């Protein structure tokens, strides 16, 4: 049972202390999702060492090394609902919005969204990769 | 190295590092090339044209010059000299306002204005590989000389909507040509160096797809890449762009056909 984009409880630091599912988060399937540049594509802005596979990280986001140890889970939560809210004019995208942009196109086909827009990533995604940002204690 | 000189075939230096033009000195201290933010073995393949295969296309486009095309029978000589001597400055000053049109004109346009009003000839796609070519040859001779668009005057309020374009941010990933250029170039996404964003050495030959690519095609996939939709090629958006883009690298040296990524 989801929790919509719309629906989700955001408090004024911009975390999001509820799960956006109540699928426990698969810290192995997160590892993956954040590798993915369909999906996530974290690794583009962000260094994870315990991702000794990783190959390239970029340096645009801070390295997430020790995220667990420095931020309380529903920080790290509302930080992939919408950066934005924790992180203003911030340049990560906000992985579970739907409204709000500006000429979205499908995926990288150029082509203009008909219809529902669908979130970066779903509910099970993020709780995936959440689940995996909290190993990073470090 | 990003403080090496770049010197083409031994002869031609290029200004690779600048300060920033006035309008933009707000935001760094030294504008650079693209080619700056290049790994040494790259950097070296447009140290010299005998390895920048960018240059094989305008040796082409040379021949493309002389050849009379269309129902004028004529060719770009014909009316332009040898290309060494019609098309030099040219590069450095467009995006610029003609007269004729009552508009900014890229070079692009003017082209194929040319080809179907004087020459009687079908108009080349505008990011095609004959366009692309001829472009580049034009570029090409007058590598070395500083950018210098004007920003001002009749080109003002063209100049300001490009400016506009490029600090929005577009797509589902929410981003504008500054997100990435502007805030964090020197950083890496992923495998690539980011640069400034200049265009000063377009078309650019890239490693990537081994061919030469034109403004408004990188234009056109870096809105893609933020998961959105695109301007048009030769759009008055993209129109208006470039002319901002190109304004940001004033005083760097013409470079194209550069080797990038
Ligand atoms: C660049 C377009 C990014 C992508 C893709 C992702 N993130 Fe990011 N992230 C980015 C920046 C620039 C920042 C710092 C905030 C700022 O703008 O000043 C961040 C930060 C985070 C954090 C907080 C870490 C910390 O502050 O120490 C987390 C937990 C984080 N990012 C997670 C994350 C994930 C899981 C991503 C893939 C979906 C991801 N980011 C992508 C820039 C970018
Ligand atoms: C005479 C019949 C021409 C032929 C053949 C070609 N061009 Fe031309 N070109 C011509 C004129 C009279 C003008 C000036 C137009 C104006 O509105 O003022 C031009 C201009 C250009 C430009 C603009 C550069 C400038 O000096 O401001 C470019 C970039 C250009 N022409 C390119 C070009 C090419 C690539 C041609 C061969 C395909 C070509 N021209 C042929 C007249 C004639
Ligand atoms: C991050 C997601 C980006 C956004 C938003 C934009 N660009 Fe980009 N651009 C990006 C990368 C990773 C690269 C390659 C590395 C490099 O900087 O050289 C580029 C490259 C360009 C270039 C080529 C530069 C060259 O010297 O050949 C140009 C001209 C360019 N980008 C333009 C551009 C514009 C106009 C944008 C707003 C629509 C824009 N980029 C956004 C990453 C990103």
């Amino acid at each position: 049972a989801e929790v919509a984009p719309g629906d989700v409880a955001i408090d004024g630091q911009g975390h999001v202390a509820r799960p956006l599912t109540d699928a426990p988060g698969d810290p192995v399937e997160g590892r993956r999702l954040m590798t993915d540049r369909s999906v996530g594509n974290c690794i583009a802005c962000h260094e994870v060492t315990e991702m000794a596979d990783a190959q390239f990280p970029g340096t645009v986001g801070p390295s997430l090394d020790g995220v667990a140890a420095r931020y309380p889970e529903a920080m790290i939560r509302g930080i992939l609902v919408n950066s934005k809210n924790v992180f203003p004019e911030t340049v990560m995208p906000a992985y579970y919005r739907v409204e709000g942009f500006n000429r979205p196109g499908i995926a990288f086909t150029s082509k203009p969204i008909e219809g529902e827009i669908r979130p970066l990533m779903t509910a099970g995604q993020i709780e995936d990769v959440v689940a995996y940002l909290m190993t990073l204690t470090q | 190295g990003p403080d090496d000189p770049l010197v083409i075939n031994g002869e031609i230096e290029i200004v690779t590092r600048a300060p920033t033009p006035a309008h933009l000195a707000d935001r760094f201290d030294e504008i650079r090339s693209g080619w700056t933010f290049r790994t040494d073995d790259t950097q070296a393949l447009e140290m010299d044209d005998f390895e920048n295969s960018g240059m094989v296309f305008v040796e082409e486009a040379r021949a493309v010059w002389d050849r009379p095309e269309g129902t004028e029978g004529k060719a770009c000589a014909d009316c332009h000299g040898a290309v060494d001597d019609g098309m030099y400055g040219l590069r450095a000053v467009y995006p610029k306002y003609v007269e004729s049109a009552g508009k900014v004109r890229t070079v692009e346009q003017m082209i194929n204005a040319c080809r179907t009003s004087r020459m009687g000839a079908p108009e080349w796609d505008y990011i095609g590989p004959d366009m692309t070519a001829m472009v580049a040859l034009i570029a090409s001779v007058s590598r070395g000389m500083p950018v210098s668009v004007a920003i001002d005057g009749p080109a003002q309020s063209t100049w300001e909507k490009g400016r506009e374009i490029y600090y929005t941010r577009y797509g589902q990933l929410d981003l504008s040509c500054a997100s990435c250029h502007e805030q964090y170039f020197d950083h890496y996404i992923r495998a690539d160096h980011l640069s400034q964003g200049q265009i000063n050495g377009f078309p650019s030959y890239r490693l990537k797809n081994a061919r030469l690519n034109a403004v408004h095609d990188r234009f056109r996939g870096c809105i893609r890449d933020t998961r959105g939709v695109p301007f048009a090629v030769g759009s008055p958006e993209f129109v208006a762009l470039e002319l901002y883009v190109a304004s940001r690298g004033n005083g760097l040296s013409v470079e194209g056909p550069s080797v990038r990524n």
